[PDB]
RNA sequence: GGUGAAAUUCUUGGAUUUAUUGAAGACUAACUACUGCGAAAGCAUUUGCCAAGGACGUUUUCAUUAAUCAAGAACGAAAGUUAGGGGAUCGAAGAUGAUCAGAUACCGUCGUAGUCUUAACCAUAAACUAUGCCGACUAGGGAUCGGGUGGUGUUUUUUUAAUGACCCACUCGGCACCUUACGAGAAAUCAAAGUCUUUGGGUUCUGGGGGGAGUAUGGUCGCAAGGCUGAAACUUAAAGGAAUUG
């Protein structure tokens, strides 16, 4: 149930004698036999751990620490990284762009991973039947197929009920509601198709 | 002898620039424009009007400190009409016979190794 | 009319009749 | 009620070594306060003075330079090298029709280690008695003279800093050697360093510039 | 160039191809050159490089892939190894390499 | 009928040369069939020469021009600046003036 | 003895699901199939098992890959912009 | 700010302007020309790489291997279509400001697709020189581009050369211009559009009054848009071309 593949990669413990296993997402690249370095003064390759501070501007980096050590949490789904986008020496913070678009900074101690994160393009080829969506969610979570709320009865769901199908008010729902309410668009600051070039500045 | 500004006289049609900076730059002294000195949005660039200007831009000039100033005059340019406008010349005359100093002045317009497309499409602003 | 607004006009002719054939194949 | 004509704190422009006038201009600040300072905030801005103005001598008045502020002691802003330039006009008159243009650069790294870019223009010439009303050199020509003036350049550039390339430049002695190694392809005219651009620069280091004054 | 140079080597010399009988060669002394392909693993390229010192050979780290060494001893297979037994008109022996 | 040996305007020997945008209504116009001007001018003008270097510093200056390459569009060129229109046989003549 | 005009491989599903999806699929699903060709020993013999996973026959590397490809667009251009940006903090 | 003049528009959010950096994607100014190259589309920053090519030189090689071509095939501006990426600019659509009797426009603002690129399509432009290709012949001139041969030419100085650039005569092969008229043509004009009632070197292709109409139909190619092939009935005395006078 996960997009991109895992890379079990084992390192000896600088303290008793004994091999200590992680487990991390493998980037694009990375490979069986390859030799993977962690640390502040390591060597900026594809598949090595590195400090978001030791890497220059544009470098591109996958499973990156919002905190540093908390052993890894943006960028973690199949095709995903982020780039490094700036530094500010004094207050060792560095900034990122995530996936989403949003720009964060966080400590330059945070750590990442050199690359890109493995399987990408999974979602450009058609699921094609609902068994393989099945299977899909079948790995997840009970979460498939989804009734349309519109297609209940009052009892059930906001939007269930009348002689038609219709949702009958807005589907626009405000933060400030209650469970029970918030089913349609939440918290919707437009809605209808997008035209044009998204892309955040 | 002197002290020395800089002009930056931006001349381009509809309006007339003048305003005088430190020589780095950074800091600037005093401006006014064409569309400053009469009303009526046609006439915004004419020399008349770029005199009058040039004319309080001469004072401050002097109500501060600067008593002399090399002219780096400035067109629209870009992908645009890169010809001098009416009354950067009225500027120029109007602030060499002022009260202040002249000496060593160029253009700055920007002349691109051409490209961005032009605007006005294929055909030309026609009529 | 304009040579090729007529060329247009006849485009469009045959798109309405290339229709209206389809509705009865 | 305020007119910030009452208020700012003014000061004087020093140029430095290699020229003519290290009194240059003055300027405009705003007193300096605890917290926001006349200092630390500007100062460190760049001024575009003529070096013709700052030779003396008019066989100049083109070739434009420019000086950033790198320190400053009260009432005294040193500026030390930030570029050249050259002057519109003056290009915009070299390139006449009629003959072929040749331009070429190459970025590379002084002594102290400055980063930059020079460039170098150049023109074919007609010689006197050559009855085609034109002179075009030939391409494979134009390579040529491109790669000499790329060996040459390259040169001159990593002797000691820009302090002696400044000190080189100001000659123009780098333009001769280029026609020296080019009429043995064809004639040429003009033939300047044009533009030199700045890029990298290391760290401050007050040592080496404190060494451009006194 | 130094294909070209390998290919005079074939049409006129002395030489055998892959990883065993070049080390026949070596331990007889009778390599002149061996030439190491790209992407022949490490552990291989550091075990003949050893060879070779103790024969007093020098070694050429021919910088394409096995499959290209291949078509350089002009093969339609692949040779991660060759190894120079005479160079027949060649001047590899005595050229950069 | 054809009403000129030069087409447009002068191109013969090529198939295309890129257009440029007219200095005027911005239209289109190959560079070849584009007609062209030299705006040299000084920086200055009439009357305010002597009312400069009175009151600049150095002796004399120098004095500069702009210089900036004039392309209209035919209908610009014609409509205001260098056109007329000629006759049938004065239109041949190239000579400038 | 050409068997289908132009379905290929995407002939298992028959007329179902619409031309345009069949077709998408059929692209990535060659992708997803072949062999390719192994950067360490040579052969061509990297043939996929699981999205990102690239592991070889004889010779016995396994690689992360893209999900139907060895290697991705971007996966290839970010490893030419780490390498430059390696190379820029030597000199 | 924008204009013929305005307005919509931006401005305590210090707009416009200045100044120091930085990002992104496009483009290649000036030099650029009656100048180059390519089968045509087309091609203008540097550098390396990669294979290609005409002209020229040639007392080299082969020896009729060639000319031109239904079918078939390679490339094919722009837009347009599929899937990514890119999305600075300009900007089909659309919405606006204005003008107007009206104004679905022209002018002004916003700006979707597009514009760029990859992998596939599409196959069309006044894709033009509105002018098939190969061969022969017929007439004057000065320029220029590339190659070449000649010269006790000019300039570069060093010590004189060597060179390189320039000069002059010739010669092939280019892009073109000029003057002619042997000649041609309905003329405009044309060194081919000439060497044709004194009508034959070879070869390909298209037209046969105007509309109807590149329409219908079939076939075929295409995701589509559309491409290629492509009629009739019926109507009609003209339509058309060059030149002249108004
Ligand atoms: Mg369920
Ligand atoms: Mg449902
Ligand atoms: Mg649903
Ligand atoms: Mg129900
Ligand atoms: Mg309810
Ligand atoms: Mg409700
Ligand atoms: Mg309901
Ligand atoms: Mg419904
Ligand atoms: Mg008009
Ligand atoms: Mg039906
Ligand atoms: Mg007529
Ligand atoms: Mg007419
Ligand atoms: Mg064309
Ligand atoms: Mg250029
Ligand atoms: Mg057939
Ligand atoms: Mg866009
Ligand atoms: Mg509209
Ligand atoms: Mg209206
Ligand atoms: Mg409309
Ligand atoms: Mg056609
Ligand atoms: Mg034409
Ligand atoms: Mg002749
Ligand atoms: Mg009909
Ligand atoms: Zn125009
Ligand atoms: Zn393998």
């Amino acid at each position: 149930g996960r997009g991109a593949p895992l890379a079990k990669v084992v390192f000896r413990d600088p303290y008793k004698y004994r091999l200590r296993e992680e487990i991390f997402i493998a980037n694009e690249g990375v490979h069986t036999g390859q030799f993977i370095y962690a640390g502040k003064k390591a060597s900026l390759n594809v598949g090595n751990v590195l400090p978001l501070g030791s890497v220059p501007e544009g470098t591109i980096v996958s499973n990156v620490e919002e905190k540093p050590g908390d052993r890894g949490a943006l960028a973690r789904a199949s095709g995903n990284y982020v780039i490094i986008i700036g530094h500010n020496p004094d207050e060792n913070k560095t900034r990122v762009r995530l996936p989403s678009g949003a720009k964060k900074v966080i400590s330059s101690d945070a750590r990442g991973v050199i690359g890109v994160i493995a399987g990408g393009g999974r979602v450009d080829k058609p699921l094609l039947k609902a068994g393989r969506a099945f299977h899909k969610y079948r790995l997840k979570r009970n979460s498939w197929p989804k009734t349309r709320g519109v297609a209940m009865n009052p009892v059930d769901h906001p939007h269930g009920g009348g002689n038609h199908q219709h949702i009958g008010k807005a589907s626009t729902i405000s933060r400030g509601a209650v469970s029970g309410q918030k089913a349609g668009l939440i918290a919707a600051r437009r809605t209808g198709l997008l035209r044009g070039s998204q892309k955040t500045q | 002898s002197q002290v020395f500004g800089v002009a930056r006289i931006y001349a381009s049609f509809n309006d007339t620039f003048v305003h005088v900076t430190d020589l780095s730059g950074k800091e600037t002294i005093a401006r006014v424009t064409g569309g400053m000195k009469v009303k009526a949005d046609r006439d915004e660039s004419s020399p008349y009007a770029a005199m009058l200007a040039a004319q309080d831009v001469a004072a401050k000039c002097k109500e501060v400190g600067i008593t002399a100033v090399h002219v780096k005059i400035r067109a629209t340019g870009g992908t645009r009409t890169k010809t001098p406008g009416p009354g950067g010349q009225a500027a120029l005359r109007a602030l060499a016979r002022s009260g202040l100093r002249i000496g060593r002045i160029e253009d700055v317009t920007p002349v691109p190794s051409d490209s961005t497309r032009k605007k006005g499409g294929r055909r030309g602003r026609r009529l | 009319m304009r040579a090729k607004w007529r060329k247009k006009r006849t485009r469009r002719l045959k798109r309405k009749r290339r229709k209206v054939r389809a509705r009865s194949k | 009620v305020v007119d910030p004509f009452t208020r700012k704190e003014w000061f004087d422009i020093k140029a430095p070594s290699t020229f003519e006038n290290r009194n240059v201009g003055k300027t405009l600040v705003n007193k300096s306060t605890g917290l926001k300072s006349a200092s630390d905030a500007l100062k460190g801005r760049v001024v575009e003075v003529c070096l013709a103005d700052l030779q003396g001598s008019e066989d100049h008045s083109f070739r434009k330079i420019k000086l950033r502020v790198d320190e400053v002691q009260g009432k005294n802003l040193l500026t030390n090298f930030h570029g050249m330039d050259f002057t519109t006009d003056k290009l915009r008159s070299m390139v006449r029709k009629w003959q072929t243009l040749i331009e070429a650069n190459v970025t590379v790294k002084t002594s102290d280690d400055y980063v930059l870019r020079i460039f170098a223009i150049a023109f074919t010439r007609k010689q006197a008695n050559q009855v085609k009303r034109h002179s075009y050199a030939q391409s494979s020509h134009i390579r040529a003279i491109r790669k000499v003036i790329s060996e040459i350049l390259t040169k001159e550039v990593q002797g000691s800093t820009l302090a002696q390339l400044t000190s080189k430049l100001i000659p123009e002695v780098i333009n001769k050697e280029i026609e020296n190694a080019t009429k043995d392809i064809f004639p040429l005219q003009n033939i300047h360093v044009r533009k030199v651009k700045l890029l990298k620069q290391p760290k401050f280091d007050v040592g080496a510039l404190m060494a451009l004054h006194g | 160039s130094i294909n070209q140079k390998l290919a005079l080597v074939i049409k006129s010399g002395k030489y055998t191809l892959g990883y065993k009988s070049t080390v026949k060669s070596l331990r007889q002394g009778k390599s002149k050159l061996i030439i190491i392909a790209a992407n022949t693993p490490v552990l291989r390229k550091s075990e003949l490089e050893y060879y070779a010192m103790l024969s007093k050979t020098k070694v050429y780290y021919f910088q394409g892939g096995n499959n290209e060494l291949g078509t350089a001893v002009g093969k339609l297979f692949r040779v991660g190894v060759v190894s120079i037994l005479e160079a027949g008109d060649s001047d590899i022996l005595t050229t950069l390499a | 009928p054809k009403k000129r040996a030069s087409n447009g305007r002068n191109k013969k020997g090529r198939g295309h040369v890129k257009p440029v945008r007219c200095v005027n209504c911005s239209k289109s116009i190959p560079k070849d069939k584009a007609i062209k001007r030299m705006a040299i001018r000084n920086i200055v003008e009439a009357a305010a020469v002597r009312d400069l270097s009175e009151a600049s510093v150095y002796p004399e200056y120098a004095l500069p021009k702009t210089y900036n390459k004039l392309h209209y569009c035919v209908s610009c060129a014609i409509h205001a600046r260098i056109v007329r229109v000629r006759s049938r046989e004065d239109r041949k003549n190239r000579a400038p003036p | 003895a050409k068997r289908t005009k132009k379905v290929g491989i995407t002939g298992k599903y028959g007329v179902r699901y619409g031309s345009s999806l069949r077709r998408q699929v059929k692209k990535l699903e060659i992708q997803q199939h072949a062999r390719y060709d192994c950067s360490f020993c040579g052969k061509k013999t990297v043939k996929r098992g699981a999205a990102g996973i690239w592991t070889c026959s004889c010779c016995k590397k396994t690689v992360a890959g893209g999900a139907y490809t060895v290697s991705t667009a971007a996966a290839a251009t970010v490893r030419s912009t780490i390498r430059r940006l390696r190379e820029m903090v030597e000199a």
